[PDB]
Order: C-alpha cells, then sequence, then structure tokens
RNA sequence: GUGGAAGUCUGUUAGAGUUGGUGUCCUACAAUACCCUCUCGUGAUCUAUGUGUAGGGGUGAAAGGCCCAUCGAGUCCGGCA
RNA sequence: GUCGGGUGAGAACCCCGACGGCCUAAUGGAUAAGGGUUCCUCAGCACUGCUGAUCAGCUGAGGGUUAGCCGGUCCUAAGUCAUACCGCAACUCGACUAUGACGAAAUGGGAAACGGGUUAAUAUUCCCGUGCCACUAUGCAGUGAAAGUUGACGCCCUGGGGUCGAUCACGCUGGGCAUCGCCCAGUCGAACCGUCCAACUCCGUGGAAGCCGUAAUGGCAGGAAGCGGACGAACGGCGGCAUAGGGAAACGUGAUUCAACCUGGGGCCCAUGAAAAGACGAGCAUAGUGUCCGUACCGAGAACCGACACAGGUGUCCAUGGCGGCGAAAGCCAAGGCCUGUCGGGAGCAACCAACGUUAGGGAAUUCGGCAAGUUAGUCCCGUACCUUCGGAAGAAGGGAUGCCUGCUCCGGAACGGAGCAGGUCGCAGUGACUCGGAAGCUCGGACUGUCUAGUAACAACAUAGGUGACCGCAAAUCCGCAAGGACUCGUACGGUCACUGAAUCCUGCCCAGUGCAGGUAUCUGAACACCUCGUACAAGAGGACGAAGGACCUGUCAACGGCGGGGGUCUUAAGGUAGCGUAGUACCUUGCCGCAUCAGUAGCGGCUUGCAUGAAUGGAUUAACCAGAGCUUCACUGUCCCAACGUUGGGCCCGGUGAACUGUACAUUCCAGUGCGGAGUCUGGAGACACCCAGGGGGAAGCGAAGACCCUAUGGAGCUUUACUGCAGGCUGUCGCUGAGGACUCUCACUCCGGGAGGAGGACACCGAUAGCCGGGCA
RNA sequence: CGAGUGGCUUGCUACCUCGAUGUCGGUUCCCUCCAUCCUGCCCGUGCAGAAGCGGGCAAGGGUGAGGUUGUUCGCCUAUUA
RNA sequence: ACGACCGUAUAGUACGAGAGGAACUACGGUUGGUGGCCACUGGUGUACCGGUUGUUCGAGAGAGCACGUGCCGGGUAGCCA
C-alpha cells in the first residue's frame, strides 16, 4: 500500500492512497460476463482478463456513484 | 560555473557565415538573415543614417 | 515595474502553451444529415492526454473512424447511435428534445451543432430537467440552471473517469507530470515572495501584501491580482 | 516464503554539484584555477543537438537571478562636441 | 630518467639499443562540432617553441582526400520562411487562414558490401575475390494489386534463445624459464545464399468438477493436461561461400558464464510515451544505367573555444582484457600509447614556505567554535533504547569473529558459485596494503525529495503535496496586440484563471469603525448630446429641465488590508487578546529568578513569566522522519594546546641558459627631540655615520594597488513606493454615427453568432468609430 | 569648601587627512612609564607575639592557569610572593 | 644573568595567662629566566634489519609498484627535550 511512501507525506495522504488503491486493485465483477477478473489498464480504463471486455469506468473504481445513477432514470 | 573562461569552451556553434549577397561573414545560418546587408530580410540593401555622423 | 506573470502568459510563448502537437482529438459530436441512420461500434478505449480521462474510438457505418467523448460504462464491441431517433441509452447522442427529463447527460452543445461545450470533464454531468418547444432547461455541474435550445445535442450518461480528484497528488513530482500535459506554468511563486518591481504584492521587510487583496473589476492588467472583484472573502458570516 | 515498490538508503559507476579548510593560487595554469573534505546520483534527474521567447521586453521553484567576462533595465552606432 | 651509440660545425632534451619508469573510461581505439592543410616527403633553423635544437603543429618546395551499396542527397519533428489574403501612414513590420518550400551529416525515419591486398600520405572509395540493391530494356511467367502488415516508438521487474569476450578441460603449433614443471602466445576464416526454430497466436484430438504451469503473476466445461498440426526468431546454429583469404607453424574439440542481437511474462500512469517518406503485400533470366556533393589531418595538459603550444571548458561509442573484490571501486598488470601535464647543473642541500611522515607524558587545558587533524571502518554472528505518522528510529548502542594449511559436509545441473565442519599452524597485527561509519543525548528552524544569488550568501529563503478564499456557463473569467488577430484551448466547473497559507495531528477566538471589494438604494449629488428660457437678425455666452456610472446613504464580507489599547469596579477608534505558547532567531530591563551541569557555565536545558513590544492560514501549538542549516552536553580519540623535536618531497641558496612586471618630482647613511597645516629621511638643535655587496624577516617611507564605498554637498542620475504634483493607457457608464419598420413595446432588413448546407439564434442591440463622466502607480 | 597634576574615560572643537593613514577584541614580539600588587630596605600603630592596618624609599625582577561572554570590562574557580 | 618561593636546624624557643608563635644565621630543594651539552632517559631517524597484505616478474630465490617508507615492529650516527 502506502508502505512504499516510508515515513513521508503523513497519515491522511497515504491513508487515502492505500484505501483508494486497495479498492482499485480488488477483483471487480465484469459487466460483460460475471467474473471478478477486471483490472485497471490506465486512468479510467478497465479490462477483464477472462473475456477481454475493455471498458470505461471511474478513475480508481470501475463504477462511480454517479455512474450507477444513469442506469436508474 | 563561471561566466568567463570556463563558459567560453562551450562555444562551437556556427551562426554567422559568408553572405551570398554582400560577401561579409554576416549571414546568420540559423536565421538565414544577413546582419550586414539585410539579405534574407529585405530586397533593398540594409542601410541607416546613424552609420555616419549626422551632418555627414 | 516589469510585467507580471499573468501578462507574460498572454504572449502565448512556448512556456505557456499547451502541448497541442501531442493532443489526440477534439471530441466533437458527429454531424448527421438527419434520420439518425448513423451508428458505429466502439473499437477501442484510449487515454486522452488533454483531459486525463478515457476516450472511445468508434467506427461508424459509413466508414468514419473518430474518437468520442466517452461516458462511464462504454466498452469495446458496444454499439452507439447518433441522431434524433437514436435509442435512449448510455453513450448515445441526440438533441435534448428527444432526451427524457431527469436523465444525466454530458458534452452538451451550447448552440445546436457546435459539437459540445458543457460537462466534458472527468466524472461530471449536466442534468436535463425541463422540456418544452422553445427551451430545454439543464442543470450544469456548477449547479447553474442553463436555458438551452432543445435542438442542442448531448450524450446520455456521466463522463468517464469520475473520482479522479479524490486521490491526493501526494508529491510535487506527480503534480509536475500532470502539469507537463497542460498549458500551464508551474510551480507557483507567491506574489508576496517577489520584489516590488515584479508584483503588486512584492517588496517589504517581511512578506505581506501592502494593500487590500480584493481588487476592482475595472483594474487594468498588471494590477488585477489577488481576489478579483470578490463578492466577499473568508469563511465566516 | 515469494514478490520487487520507492521524487528510498550506501556508492569519487557514468554523470551532476560544491559544506568546510576561511588550505594552495592571488603580475595565477586560470579576468573564478588546484587539492582534500563534502552533497546528489530511477528522477520535480542529468546530458547533446535542433528549435522558440528580445530590451521597459524576455526568462525567473524569486537571488533583482539570468538574457555571450557587463543587468535595480543588454549590446552597437547615432542623437553628441 | 640513465648508460652506450647514430647524425651533425654544434647534441641533457633529434634518432637507435639496453636498463628504469608513467597512463587503463585513459595519457589507449573510433568519431561529432569546430579548425582548415595543421596531413605526407624532401631541404632548412632567421622566426615560433618556458633553456638548447641537427627537432617540430615552425620556414622553403613539392605531393596527398578516388564510392550504385559510408554520410549527404530523400522523409517528416519542434519549428522557419516565401507567396496569396488582411492590418499598418508605411515597410525590410504584424497575428490568422490557404498553398508551397525549408527544417535531423555523431544521435529520429531510411533500398543495397563484405573479406583481404596495396601507398610516403586515401581506401566498405583504388586493386583482387565474392556478394547485394534500385531503376530501365528484352524474355518467360503473372492477372493478381489492395485489404492488411511494416516503417512505429514510455518507465520499472523478469524468463527463455544466443554470439563475441573471458575462463575451465584436453590436443596440436611456436615461445619463455631452468633445482621444480610451470608460464606465455596462436590454434583463424566475412558479407551473402540456403536451411533450422524457441516464444507468441491459432486449429484438430482430448475430456480435467481439481488438476495444469511459473522466477513471479496465473490457466481451465466459454474446454485444463496430454497427443498432432498451421503460422512463426536472432547481428544465432548448421552447409555453401573457401584447392577465397590469412598464417612461420598448428591451422583444435567440448564446456560454463553469456555484452550484442532475437523472443516472451509481469507491474505503473490525475504522466499514455512522434510523424512522414519508404517497404512488404507482389516471380524469375539476361543486359544496361546508378550522375552530383563530402572523404586528408587534429579531436585536445600543443590542431576546437578561452588574446597563448592556457592545469579551464568541450558531445558520442569502445561498460566484457588479466588478478582483485559486491563492483564499471582501490591497488597491481596486459594490448596500445608515452618519458612533451618539456629548462637544466650543484650544495646531507642552512633560515624560511608549500605538501606530508613520526612524536614521550598529559588529553581540548587550545579556539568564538575540536577549525585542522584524528578516531571508527569491509563482512558474519549475537544484540539493540527513547520515541513513532507503526513506515521508521536502526548499521541505534554494545559484544564477539575474521589468515594460512590438510581433509571434508551441505545447496545447486554446474561455475574457475555460495553456506558450513574437523584437525593442524604463523605473526605485534589476518577487512594485515588497498578499500573501509566515530557514537550518544538535549534544544531551535524548515515537514519531507527538490530550488537559489554563473564569479564572497545553499540557509531558517523559493518550491512542494495539503488547507483556503476569489473570478467565470465558454459569444465566459484571466491575459497579449495599434490593428488584422492571438495564448489559455484538440481545454469546459472532477475545469482553469487569480491570490494567500505551507505534510500529518489538535485547532484556528473577538472586531465591518477606517480602507478595499461587492450588492442595494426612497431621497441628495452627478457630464456631454438633444430639449426649454434669456441673450445674439445668427453665434459666442448665461440659466433651466432631465440625470448614467460614480459618490452620499444602507447592507454583506477578515483563511480582505489590518486591529485586539489606556483607564475604572467606560474612553479613542470597531473590538479589547480567547486555545495555546512565552525572557522566545520576538524580553529593552538582562548575566531576570529557581534548579540542572562544571573546580568555576553572560552559554545550554528544565521551570517560573506581569509578554519594553507573543498569539491563531500577517496562521497558533505540536511533531515521527529528513538535513554539508543554528546552539549545547557526553563517551571515544588526537601535537588544537602544554612545547616543541626529528624526518620526507618540492622550492628556497650557488652555477649555465632564458628573461618580464609593479613602481620612479627631486635629493636621500640615519637616530633622538623639537618645530611645522597640530602624524618630518629633507626644517632646527644635538647625536651617530668609511664605501660597496649577500641572505633575511617585514618596523617606517601616514609603502604600492583603486579620483572613499562611510558622511555631507549638487536647484546631479537611476531603480522602487504611495491617499506627492501632473498626465497617459485600461475598465465601467451616458450620448452621437453604424441604424431599419410598426417611458414602456412589437417586428425584420442592416449587423452579430451557430450550422457543411438548408436553416437556426439574436437584432437595431451588440461589435466598431467619436465624445462625455467615474475609477485609474498598470504606465510616464 | 578651596588649590592643582595627568591626558587612562567621556564630552567639546573641526586644525590635518575623503585622487582612502583598513574596525573592536584577541594573538604574537619589542621598548617604556610609576600614581608600587609582590619581592628589598624603612616609619608609625588602637605595635606583646603571629598577623593586620596606614605611611616612606624604590621600576632590578616578577605579576601566572582556568569557566560563561566576540567581548574590553567584569562576574566566578583553584592555585600564587 | 639571575629573580622568587618551599622546607630543615634555630624552636614548640623569644613573646604571651593561654591560645597562638617569630628572627639573625647555616643548610637542602623547587620554580621562572638564562647559556650550553647528549654519558643517562625520552623523541626522531623515508641509513639499516625484520615481519606481512594485494599485484607483476611462471614457482623458488630475488625483486618492482601500492607517493615520495604499501602497512607494521625494532632502531645506529646525528639532531633534539
Ligand atoms: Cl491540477
Ligand atoms: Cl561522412
Ligand atoms: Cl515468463
Ligand atoms: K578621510
Ligand atoms: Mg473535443
Ligand atoms: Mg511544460
Ligand atoms: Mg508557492
Ligand atoms: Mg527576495
Ligand atoms: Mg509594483
Ligand atoms: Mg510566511
Ligand atoms: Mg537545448
Ligand atoms: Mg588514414
Ligand atoms: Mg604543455
Ligand atoms: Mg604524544
Ligand atoms: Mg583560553
Ligand atoms: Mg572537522
Ligand atoms: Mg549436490
Ligand atoms: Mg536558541
Ligand atoms: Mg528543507
Ligand atoms: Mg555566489
Ligand atoms: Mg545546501
Ligand atoms: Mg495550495
Ligand atoms: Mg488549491
Ligand atoms: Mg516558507
Ligand atoms: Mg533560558
Ligand atoms: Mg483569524
Ligand atoms: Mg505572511
Ligand atoms: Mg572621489
Ligand atoms: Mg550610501
Ligand atoms: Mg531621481
Ligand atoms: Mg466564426
Ligand atoms: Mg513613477
Ligand atoms: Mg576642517
Ligand atoms: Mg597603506
Ligand atoms: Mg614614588
Ligand atoms: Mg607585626
Ligand atoms: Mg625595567
Ligand atoms: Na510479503
Ligand atoms: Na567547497
Ligand atoms: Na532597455
Ligand atoms: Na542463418
Ligand atoms: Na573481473
Ligand atoms: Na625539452
Ligand atoms: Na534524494
Ligand atoms: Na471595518
Ligand atoms: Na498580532
Ligand atoms: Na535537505
Ligand atoms: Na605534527
Ligand atoms: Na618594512
Ligand atoms: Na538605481
Ligand atoms: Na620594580
Ligand atoms: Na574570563
Ligand atoms: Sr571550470
Ligand atoms: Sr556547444
Ligand atoms: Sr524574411
Ligand atoms: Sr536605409
Ligand atoms: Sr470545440
Ligand atoms: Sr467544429
Ligand atoms: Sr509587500
Ligand atoms: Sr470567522
Ligand atoms: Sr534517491
Ligand atoms: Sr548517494
Ligand atoms: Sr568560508
Ligand atoms: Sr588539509
Ligand atoms: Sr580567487
Ligand atoms: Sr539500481
Ligand atoms: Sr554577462
Ligand atoms: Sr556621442
Ligand atoms: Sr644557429
Ligand atoms: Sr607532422
Ligand atoms: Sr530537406
Ligand atoms: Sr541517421
Ligand atoms: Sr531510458
Ligand atoms: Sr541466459
Ligand atoms: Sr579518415
Ligand atoms: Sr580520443
Ligand atoms: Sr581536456
Ligand atoms: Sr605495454
Ligand atoms: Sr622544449
Ligand atoms: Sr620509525
Ligand atoms: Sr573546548
Ligand atoms: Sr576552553
Ligand atoms: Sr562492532
Ligand atoms: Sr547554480
Ligand atoms: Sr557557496
Ligand atoms: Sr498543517
Ligand atoms: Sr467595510
Ligand atoms: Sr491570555
Ligand atoms: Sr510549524
Ligand atoms: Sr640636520
Ligand atoms: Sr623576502
Ligand atoms: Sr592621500
Ligand atoms: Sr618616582
Ligand atoms: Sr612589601
Ligand atoms: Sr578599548
Ligand atoms: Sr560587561
Ligand atoms: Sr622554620
Ligand atoms: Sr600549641
Ligand atoms: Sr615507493
Ligand atoms: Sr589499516
Amino acid at each position: 500500500r502506502s508502505g512504499r511512501f516510508g515515513a513521508r507525506y503523513g497519515r491522511v495522504s497515504r491513508r487515502r492512497v492505500a484505501e483508494i488503491e486497495s479498492e482499485m486493485n480488488e477483483d471487480h465483477a465484469c459487466p460483460n460476463c460475471g467474473e471478478d477478473r477486471v483490472d485497471r489498464q490506465g486512468t479510467g480504463i478497465w479490462q477483464c482478463s477472462y473475456c477481454d471486455y475493455k471498458f470505461t469506468g471511474g478513475s480508481y473504481k470501475p463504477e462511480t456513484p454517479g455512474g450507477k445513477t444513469v442506469r436508474r432514470s | 560555473t563561471g561566466a568567463g573562461t570556463p563558459s567560453q569552451g562551450k562555444k562551437n556553434t556556427t551562426t554567422h557565415t559568408k553572405c551570398r549577397r554582400c560577401g561579409e561573414k554576416s549571414y546568420h545560418t540559423k536565421k538565414k538573415v544577413c546582419s550586414s546587408c539585410g539579405f534574407g530580410k529585405s530586397a533593398k540593401r540594409r542601410d541607416y543614417e546613424w552609420q555616419s555622423k549626422a551632418g555627414e | 515595474g516589469r510585467r507580471i506573470q499573468g501578462q507574460r502568459r498572454g504572449r502565448g510563448t512556448s512556456t505557456f502553451r499547451a502541448p497541442s502537437h501531442r493532443y489526440k482529438a477534439d471530441l466533437e459530436h458527429r454531424k448527421v444529415e438527419d434520420g439518425d441512420v448513423i451508428a458505429g461500434t466502439v473499437v477501442d478505449i484510449e487515454h486522452d492526454p488533454a483531459r486525463s480521462a478515457p476516450v472511445a474510438a468508434v467506427e461508424f457505418e459509413d466508414g468514419d473512424r473518430r474518437l468520442i467523448l466517452a461516458p462511464e460504462g462504454v466498452g469495446v464491441g458496444d454499439e452507439l447511435q447518433v441522431g434524433v431517433s437514436a435509442e435512449i441509452a448510455p453513450g448515445n447522442t441526440l438533441p435534448l428534445a428527444e432526451i427524457p427529463e431527469g436523465v444525466p447527460v454530458c458534452n452538451v452543445e451550447s448552440s445546436p451543432g457546435d459539437g459540445g461545450k458543457f460537462a466534458r470533464a472527468s466524472g461530471v454531468n449536466a442534468q436535463l430537467l425541463t422540456h418544452d418547444r422553445n427551451v430545454a432547461v439543464v442543470k450544469l455541474p456548477s449547479g447553474e440552471m442553463k436555458r438551452l435550445d432543445p435542438q442542442c445535442r448531448a450524450t446520455i450518461g456521466v463522463v468517464a473517469g469520475g473520482g479522479r480528484t479524490d486521490k491526493p497528488f501526494v508529491k510535487a513530482g506527480n503534480k509536475h507530470h500532470k502539469m507537463k500535459a497542460r498549458g500551464t506554468k508551474w510551480p507557483n511563486v507567491r506574489g508576496v515572495a517577489m520584489n516590488a518591481v515584479d508584483h503588486p504584492f512584492g517588496g517589504g521587510g517581511r512578506q505581506h501584501p501592502g494593500k487590500p487583496k480584493s481588487i476592482s473589476r475595472n483594474a487594468p492588467p498588471g494590477r488585477k491580482v489577488g481576489d478579483i472583484a470578490s463578492k466577499r472573502t473568508g469563511r465566516g458570516g
């Protein structure tokens, strides 16, 4: 996590980096199939190693709160 | 690094060269303009009244 | 004195220019004759240097390959539509008139056919509120109620890359890398830290502006610095 | 255990720099040099060439720093005896 | 460097040999820029050369650079120019938009050449051998031909293939050494043509419900392993090339580790890592053509820049030569280069200075200050505190070990890889040289890495992430231009402009009176044009009515400028200092008082604190980590000191040669007093004084160097400031023109904007020209 | 209260010097003065002695080491004739 | 070119109720200063002898280099305190 930051930057800065990146690297359920094989490819870019579905999502999460709103309405 | 002698050693760039139009080594090969006769800048020949005393 | 930095900017010299020769494309909506008989398929997702957000390359029926301002949730293979009769789904573009009220949209045109001006940044979106035969009311990301020509085109959904702002840069070097992809001079030297000759706030034994910071709207360039025509300052009251 | 992150550590690797000696030199080897010590050395890094910004104007992580040994307004000639 | 010798009229430094040395990312090899003949030969020494010179980068005279396949040439990059269009009083000026061209010689892209031989000097260019590319022609073949592929790409970790090199084993050829049997060198051979293919991808078979696989991640009923197959790599292997070439000869064979080169797997991005020409796609024979430009040499302690044959500066590649060791480290040594970081001779060679070695006992007493020097040191084992943001602190601290020889064990395929064991044994000392941290505590500052005064400042200053406020919906805010136009912007509020504070943590009180900004405003004030009155046969002019912004007035606002006192148990002028911190890098008084520590402490630390004159983003407090930042203490150590000594190298001194500069009104062997514009070698009185020369450390010549920088003066200069004087840009606002029809309104036709277009939006407004009022250190 | 000497403190003046006479403290090295701190020799005492206290002659010699502070000065410590 | 001090004998005496406590003189030493000298002790001693690390000369022997001794031990003359 923020362990690469050593004793620098302070709690908050490297607390959020840890969480954000912790959620960022979790296995994500592919919208195409259903497997938890989605990985980030770059800023806002995600892909499933299983079915190869490459799509857009949040910067650090494949789905954002606002993104999930569109579906509804 | 001093602005004097040590900095003079870095000077190996060619800028002013013999001019096709006037013959003076004033044709800036990077600007493609002669600082002496104006070649590359103007069809007319570079001239100024301040090149001599005002009443002469 | 000497011209302040804000004045050097205007001359548009390299130091202040954006690395345009490195930019990809201006994600403007496609121009359709009518009918809406224009559809294409997402062929790839790319990074947009100018916006730090993803963009989707779309191949249209008539053979036109162009990058598009992608909303969140668009993936390869997906099929998008652009026209009056386009289906009401994420990633599709059509005039506000056809868009059902209460639907989040992005890359909204200011004047019908301009290509899109509003809500283009990461994870943002305008909210189409009121419909009509004369004016479509949209609520822009800043919270402002905007009256637009119902003929103004827009893309359904919110812009991809949301949350980009939630993570701190942490170090100067990261800011550095981002700044190198924009038309900006960075880092920032405070005005109070300069000599009097260089800024209205320069000079003085200790650092401090020797004047009130709220400057008038009518101030000439070179003097308009600090808090421009502020309606108020601070956090109190 | 594996893995190998880092404006991460040591390092006269290349390369960059310069804390102290208030050493040597001070009609110098040199109009900014020499020696030892010292600091940086995967990055906001260093470096070559090309290219752009011009004088009340540039350029400046700001020292009134830098813009060809000169800058709190370059240089040249002219105004000018 | 030295001894011999060669040449020459002449030899320390020109050449030969021997002996002795120096250089190893360079003092060697190839080159870019730049220089321009400095290159080679012959003949010379007046000039140039830190002395000499027969020498030379010098002088005289000749000579030398050979290309289809190495660059250029071709392509396009940031970007530049030209033409057209537009602006400008105008242009050699100026932004945009079209078109065209220009823009890369080591080091972007790119059709094709290798090996050897030859010259005094060129050489993938000439010559020999072999090969290749493009175009064109002829011929055979071919109807395919443009889709796609390539050119073509970031950073970090890593597997696999694999050549050179290096090393190990054994053989062959030659050399060296001479108690041994060791040691050294060589053992060769290209482009190209042909062939082989690992990885990746995919297909067939198969049928895993837990197996397959990796260094690691991972893979699978959407079909794992296994089996077969398609496509498919090297500057690599293999065969030809080659009774080519090269070698005196032999003219090897295997292996390990493997730069180059080839091919994969993984990870990172608020960062996304060129383009175009060209090539492939798309056969073969034979013939012809392949022009133009560059080509020498230096590439640096003498060929470049720095006035110089300057200790400076100056790009690339040789990053795999041996021992060493972690190593592209040190040290030593090859290949190769050099004795030109170019004056020599002499004196146990004194004083004195530079750089350095060794110092008994004491051990920081030295000093502003351990400045300088020293101490420690590599690797392994044991062990490691406070504090902490849980990362770190940490190599904390402290303790022990370390060589050689003999025989072995373990890990691994193995290394000429690594980890251990047993016995033997030497020294004062086993990281034996070299390389190689001294350690600990308290306080102040800035959080951190980073930046800076080229040439006296590296810091606490600037930056920074983080915090905050301000402006703006894009026909925007901010900014450049006289204009035509332009940056921001292939950007759109999760944006970007303008400012302040400066990581995290706990927090950030009161004040809107003044000033600033903004909003509002009945009434008041408020310009010009038009309008009305008076005046004028007209006009000047006087007055009136109307009244925009602005001001008066009201309100909002301090993470806006800033403020938070005196007095009494309110007063100025709004409030009257809250949390904290406190004698501070802020406290004059002041060495404040108490304590700690010391023999003794204007220091330092802790506490107190009425604070001359602390205090909350003019941020307060606090703080782990970090630091060539400031201060203090301790352990260790030492020539810093007591107190100096001896030694080493280069100078100094004497000799040959070469050979400056600073400075100079004159006189001048001075000393003690006095005098004098009061700070005299020169005046007065005395005293002393034979001339000249060598070495010395510098008392005096108010020594030399610079028309004092300090201070004042000048109706001197410049940079900077502002509610100084006066103006000028700029913004806001009214009015007139553009400008049309029917104190409030509709319309469309100018004009503006959007749209490829139709058309849509807006609209007599806005933009623009003119003028008037307000603001106006942005500027003069 | 009165009279003086010095030129160590400070003040005053503006005589010399602005085409420059480089600051304080320290250090090192040399000479000097006496208004004597010690040492020699004396006089007095509220001088038994020992020792103090005061005075006279006298400048031959000596007057040292350390803690804070740049400090001079001074405060402090152990030695000392 | 010598200044000064401590100690012993004088003497637990003179003096004094006691407490305390001298001197002349003769001696021994210390300190500061001064001039000189090296038998003694100490330092140095890149004369010299030895040990030993890395590397090169094939090993051995014997040597070079590692800065004017690679490092370490001893140390004659001489110079010194
Ligand atoms: Cl940003
Ligand atoms: Cl070439
Ligand atoms: Cl792999
Ligand atoms: K003066
Ligand atoms: Mg776009
Ligand atoms: Mg940039
Ligand atoms: Mg800043
Ligand atoms: Mg400043
Ligand atoms: Mg200013
Ligand atoms: Mg500040
Ligand atoms: Mg450059
Ligand atoms: Mg040659
Ligand atoms: Mg030389
Ligand atoms: Mg000693
Ligand atoms: Mg002292
Ligand atoms: Mg030191
Ligand atoms: Mg084994
Ligand atoms: Mg302090
Ligand atoms: Mg810092
Ligand atoms: Mg400087
Ligand atoms: Mg520094
Ligand atoms: Mg900030
Ligand atoms: Mg911010
Ligand atoms: Mg700061
Ligand atoms: Mg204190
Ligand atoms: Mg406040
Ligand atoms: Mg401030
Ligand atoms: Mg003067
Ligand atoms: Mg002055
Ligand atoms: Mg002036
Ligand atoms: Mg337009
Ligand atoms: Mg002014
Ligand atoms: Mg005077
Ligand atoms: Mg003088
Ligand atoms: Mg007397
Ligand atoms: Mg008595
Ligand atoms: Mg005397
Ligand atoms: Na782990
Ligand atoms: Na230095
Ligand atoms: Na100027
Ligand atoms: Na091959
Ligand atoms: Na090696
Ligand atoms: Na010579
Ligand atoms: Na660093
Ligand atoms: Na106020
Ligand atoms: Na305050
Ligand atoms: Na630092
Ligand atoms: Na010494
Ligand atoms: Na003198
Ligand atoms: Na000035
Ligand atoms: Na005396
Ligand atoms: Na003292
Ligand atoms: Sr230099
Ligand atoms: Sr250069
Ligand atoms: Sr031109
Ligand atoms: Sr002219
Ligand atoms: Sr656009
Ligand atoms: Sr467009
Ligand atoms: Sr200021
Ligand atoms: Sr408040
Ligand atoms: Sr680092
Ligand atoms: Sr380092
Ligand atoms: Sr210094
Ligand atoms: Sr030194
Ligand atoms: Sr100097
Ligand atoms: Sr590394
Ligand atoms: Sr300069
Ligand atoms: Sr003149
Ligand atoms: Sr001659
Ligand atoms: Sr020559
Ligand atoms: Sr070209
Ligand atoms: Sr090239
Ligand atoms: Sr790289
Ligand atoms: Sr390998
Ligand atoms: Sr050549
Ligand atoms: Sr070279
Ligand atoms: Sr050089
Ligand atoms: Sr050699
Ligand atoms: Sr010579
Ligand atoms: Sr010795
Ligand atoms: Sr000390
Ligand atoms: Sr001391
Ligand atoms: Sr230890
Ligand atoms: Sr610098
Ligand atoms: Sr410095
Ligand atoms: Sr903070
Ligand atoms: Sr106010
Ligand atoms: Sr208080
Ligand atoms: Sr702070
Ligand atoms: Sr006389
Ligand atoms: Sr002298
Ligand atoms: Sr003078
Ligand atoms: Sr007297
Ligand atoms: Sr006495
Ligand atoms: Sr004084
Ligand atoms: Sr004092
Ligand atoms: Sr006695
Ligand atoms: Sr008694
Ligand atoms: Sr030696
Ligand atoms: Sr050692």
